[PDB]
């Protein structure tokens, strides 16, 4: 089906966090991930968040565009593969051991 | 420790003075504060405890830094206690308030000793270069989150503690509304006048100009923590009054006064303080705000920058050497832009601890350079 | 590009004020000067090459920086030439200094043309912080070796062209032994006021104050090149000008003086620059050195600083927002301490040009902060 | 005999250098190298030089101690390895494919 790949989903950032703005990405598609690259600025009504790339590879796909307010919880916000290799598969929307 | 882990992961979240006033006049709900306080404390304080653990083990070794991690956990483990615990309980209120002033007591020491341990670390393994830096980096941010920690809690104390006969009556807990400036200018002179006095038998006079630009003949006033503001000026003052003494003392032209211009723009509430003290090298102003390069510690300087950097503003020095210096507090004039500067664990932090030194960028002279003569 | 990367690796070597006049005066061997700079310009032209390099490709790519790129090219493969040829031939030293012409003459308009294109990929990519900080980085280093270069070869033109009327008799080379900071200082200001006159109908005055520490009464004199003290000076001057001007242009008040205290300490030469101009936020005194950010270019300010720093010294800027701004050069009281300070590519400089945004060590506040009142 | 390793000899760092003084190690013997890090200060008549690390793995041994004057362009100034295993074998003084 598609190669094996790994959703970055929106943490609490902030032990009050229920959602937050994604107000700018800072990698671009095609892009390396290496573990604490600046990843995209996160708005709550409480700060501006750095946050931060918790596992390397590439960036594969952007799910949440730039500027997309009250995005939850949970919501995946980007798809991240092993390989640069791999990339071209992602633009459509357990090996990862 | 994976509560640390976590805590430290967490973002602190920055008040603005707006906030702590527009808090204190027009809500001043406890439960508020308390579902605020019980996670930001533990996030602040784990935040910090990361970053002790990432010094040098020469440093991380010595007992006063030990000592000081230990009071932190002992804060940060009384504080997680009231994660769980309902606001809609008057009881658990009052019990979260005492902890409060509690862990305030704890902390009365950390700056003095946290100091002991760099000092006994630098007398004990030698002045680095690329340690000092990073001790310094440390020192900012260490400094920093206490001065926001005592923020915090002197504000829930002060407006919950249910305090009979308030020290500062018409005060939102710690913060005037209508801070006079020149005020605060006249009695941090007049304490540092008196230290002065006492050990060198003299001292110069206080001179004190404003200049409102935003309204020209009112007093300058301004949204502020005066205590904060105090501390600045006296140490400056203090400053000023040694070498302008000293300079002086074997003179007979008889003593410049201290100058000090306040001025008020759309932006920027800016305090300078002139002396004659026969000024500093350049080579040297930078060190002045080092700690551990360092009659009346050397820490007055670097601590009151960072009361200044706090609310967003800064604290700069500038001399001409053989006539005096002009130290200058700039302070935002407007609450609105006077947000909390707090120190962030993240990578970006961690990277600070984690490296070792490179190649200068810039070219550098022999010691004893090639002669050009013959 | 193989004796490109050759040369880059190769560091600079920085030469002192003292070591220039030492050299002028006491020995002005052609031959020395020869060995010396066939060698020292190929170096300098190839560590900047390096770092054009690594500029960013839409920059890169502007015909502007592909023009000096090609210039510099020239320039190195021309002095690449002399790098086998024997100094025991009158013949080769006359061509080697006709060459020095040339490749002056050639660069004449590397800092407008530079200019030209971060201009053109400012308007046409946008302005972006992370990238701004690195142009930044760039223009400081590649503008400061300009001036290196200029620096090195004046002194052999100057010194072996054989010039049968000098323009400066008493100077060595370019650089002057007994500098009248004074002098300089009216000479600035004149050429400024002048401009300003033109264009307003009006200028401020000038007063200057001196205190020799080093001897009371005496003028204050340094070693060095007076048209980088007067580049600096006329800068300043302008924009105090400018500033002083444009407030008074509405107000009944009558133009304050423009003020210039020189001054001199055991390692400082000092000039302050001061104006009730009006002053500046504290939150753009950083920006006015940018080349970016940017009647009378934003250039003026940062490559002032440059010439400042390039011997050691440096240019600072402080106000009063709603009154006025001092503004104070620092040079180096004594030549044997006043270096040439050259960018030296390294992997230092590399990782400059290779970093990507990183999240801020500094918390930041909401654009929009939860409102405290309810 | 030994384990793989390589010698770090003295270069021309400027380009009329002869010689120079080793001022300071900027690395210990145990440390990991990478390329571009920082290894010593070396000082000539002409400047002060941050001399960088050209390949990486371990410091195994350092040959110059710091504060030797005029030592000449190719003298051996440190050995270094590949892997952290073998760097007990250098304190006695071509698979490195
Ligand atoms: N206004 C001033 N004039 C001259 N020297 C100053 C001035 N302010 C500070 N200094 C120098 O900077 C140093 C550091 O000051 P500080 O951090 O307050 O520590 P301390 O006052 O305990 O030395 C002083 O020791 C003094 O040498
Ligand atoms: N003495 C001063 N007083 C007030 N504003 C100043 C002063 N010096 C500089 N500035 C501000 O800084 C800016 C940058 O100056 P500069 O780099 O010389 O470029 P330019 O003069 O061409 O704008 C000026 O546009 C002005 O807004
Ligand atoms: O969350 C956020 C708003 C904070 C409101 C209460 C603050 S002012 C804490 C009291 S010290
Ligand atoms: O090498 C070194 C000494 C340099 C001596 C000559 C310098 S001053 C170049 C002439 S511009
Ligand atoms: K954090
Ligand atoms: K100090
Ligand atoms: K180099
Ligand atoms: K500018
Ligand atoms: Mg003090
Ligand atoms: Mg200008």
């Amino acid at each position: 089906s598609y190669p094996p790949h790994m959703q970055v989903l929106l943490p609490a950032l902030s032990p009050t966090m229920t959602m937050g703005t994604v107000q700018r990405w800072e990698k671009k598609v095609g892009e390396k991930l290496s573990e604490g690259d600046l990843l995209a600025e996160i708005e709550t009504d409480k700060a501006t968040i750095g946050f931060e790339v918790q596992e390397e590879g590439y960036l594969a796909k952007i799910l949440v565009p730039e500027g997309t307010r009250d995005v939850p919880l949970g919501t995946p916000l980007c798809i991240i593969v092993e390989k640069e290799a791999d990339i071209s598969a992602f633009a459509d929307y357990t090996d990862l051991k | 420790p994976k509560q640390i882990e976590r805590y430290s992961r967490f973002s602190p979240s920055p008040l603005s003075i707006k906030q702590f006033l527009d808090f204190g006049r027009d809500n001043a709900c406890e439960k508020t504060s308390y579902m605020f306080l019980r996670k930001e404390l533990p996030v602040r304080l784990a935040n910090t405890m990361r970053e002790v653990n990432l010094l040098p083990d020469n440093l991380l070794n010595r007992p006063s830094v030990g000592l000081v991690q230990s009071w932190y956990m002992q804060s940060f483990l009384e504080l997680l206690e009231y994660e769980n615990k309902s606001p809609e309980d008057p009881q658990v209120l009052d019990n979260f308030l005492q902890v409060l002033i509690k862990v305030r007591n704890r902390h009365n020491d950390v700056v003095p000793t946290m100091a002991q341990g760099v000092i006994e670390y630098k007398e004990k393994f030698g002045f680095d270069p690329f340690i000092s830096t990073n001790i310094q980096y440390f020192l900012d941010r260490f400094y920093t989150n206490r001065i926001s920690f005592r923020m915090l809690i002197n504000q829930h104390t002060l407006l919950f503690g249910g305090d009979t006969n308030p020290v500062h009556p018409k005060h939102i807990g710690s913060i005037d509304p209508t801070c006079n400036v020149a005020d605060v200018v006249k009695d941090a002179y007049e304490t540092a006048k008196m230290l002065c006095e006492q050990y060198y038998l003299v001292a110069p006079e206080l001179e004190v100009e404003e200049f409102n630009a935003k309204a020209p003949d009112k007093p300058i006033q301004v949204v502020y923590v005066p205590s904060h503001l105090f501390h600045m000026l006296f140490e400056l003052f203090k400053n000023s009054m040694r070498a302008t003494v000293e300079l002086y003392e074997d003179r007979k032209e008889g003593y410049p006064a201290v100058k000090t211009l306040v001025t008020l723009g759309k932006e920027d509430l800016s305090i300078k303080i002139s002396d004659l003290g026969g000024g500093v090298p350049l080579r040297k102003i930078d060190r002045l705000f080092n700690y551990m390069y360092s009659p009346l510690f050397g820490y007055g300087l670097p601590i009151s920058r960072l009361y200044a950097r706090y609310f967003q503003g800064d604290l700069k020095l500038y001399s001409m050497e053989g006539v005096g210096t002009d130290a200058v507090i700039y302070l935002k004039a407007l609450s609105s832009e006077s947000f909390e500067r707090l120190p962030v664990f993240n990578k970006s932090a961690w990277r600070h601890y984690k490296t070792t030194p490179e190649a200068d960028d810039w070219s550098n002279p022999s010691s004893e350079p090639r002669d050009a003569s013959k």
